[PDB]
């Protein structure tokens, strides 16, 4: 459903896991 | 997880642990995309040679869950199954082509801070995303190499690049098809990791810089062992089947 894919403990809550910085900079 | 570290609290709340019955012990990875939809590889529950085919009764999902032997009282949701849908056309004689499968759980699970489904891809995110050099994430409770690391206590966790098609097909001397993809570092990339034994069925996931939602792009399938140099890891194209997935949830939901 319309939730999928946030993070209640992450996105939801604005904060940021520890190794999800890599994936982005990859993408460049 | 070869060379990968321990995933945090709630850092894969889609992660699902497929839980043998008898003898009481891990299976495979699995992902929750829905309240009552999982999705696995198909060789976790169906494979002849191996004298493979579980039922719905031989096993449960295991939601939420972190450590990867402890029962988390008040954190982790354990579902019975009522079906599972084996593609049709999975292809366990040679290549394992089409390697998913889709588990309804009895009743709905109850969605917390631990229990949260993943995105499945739309045409345009996979077509964003899909590409060599782009890096997904990979997790589960399988092994910590092939052969005093053996077997971790909690969830692993590691990121892998996408490899361009040609580089995954020389690599091996199985057929790959459309069906699937390849992931790891070069043997010149200074880096490591791959899945490994126990991780099969779980999800290969990518974070979409849109939306800041993550997708599942992937389910761990097969590697020749487990970080091998000049090896990757092969994965189900998640978009690529979805057509099935959507199929069977639209006409038993
Ligand atoms: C033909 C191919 C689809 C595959 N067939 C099968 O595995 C049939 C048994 S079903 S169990 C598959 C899962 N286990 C394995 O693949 C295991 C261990 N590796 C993994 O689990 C994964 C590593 C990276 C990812 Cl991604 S998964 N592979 C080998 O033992 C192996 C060790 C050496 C060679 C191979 C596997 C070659 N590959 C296979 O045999
Ligand atoms: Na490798």
């Amino acid at each position: 459903e319309a939730d999928c894919g946030l993070r209640p403990l992450f996105e939801k809550k604005s904060l940021e896991d520890k190794t999800e910085r890599e994936l982005l900079e990859s993408y460049i | 997880i070869v060379e990968g570290s321990d995933a945090e609290i709630g850092m894969s709340p889609w992660q699902v642990m497929l839980f043998r019955k008898s003898p009481q012990e891990l299976l495979c990875g699995a992902s929750l995309i829905s309240d009552r939809w999982v999705l696995t590889a198909a060789h976790c529950l169906l494979y002849p040679p191996w004298d493979k085919n579980f039922t719905e009764n031989d096993l449960l999902v295991r939601i939420g869950k972190h450590s990867r032997t402890r029962y988390e009282r008040n954190i982790e949701k354990i579902s019975m199954l009522e079906k599972i849908y084996i593609h049709p056309r999975y292809n366990w004689r040679e290549n394992l082509d089409r390697d998913i499968a889709l588990m309804k759980l009895k009743k709905p699970v109850a969605f917390s801070d631990y229990i949260h489904p993943v995105c499945l891809p739309d045409r345009e995110t996979a077509a964003s995303l899909l590409q060599a050099g782009y890096k997904g994430r990979v997790t589960g409770w399988g092994n910590l190499k092939e052969t005093g690391k053996g077997q971790p206590s909690v969830l692993q966790v590691v990121n892998l690049p996408i490899v361009e098609r040609p580089v995954c097909k020389d690599s091996t001397r199985i057929r790959i098809t459309d069906n699937m993809f390849c992931a790891g570092y070069k043997p010149d990339e200074g880096k490591r990791g791959d899945a490994c034994e126990g991780d099969s069925g779980g999800p290969f996931v990518m974070k979409s810089p849109f939306n800041n939602r993550w997708y599942q792009m992937g389910i761990v399938s097969w590697g020749e062992g487990c970080d091998r140099d000049g090896k990757y890891g092969f994965y189900t194209h998640v978009f690529r089947l979805k057509k099935w997935i959507q199929k069977v949830i639209d006409q038993f939901g």
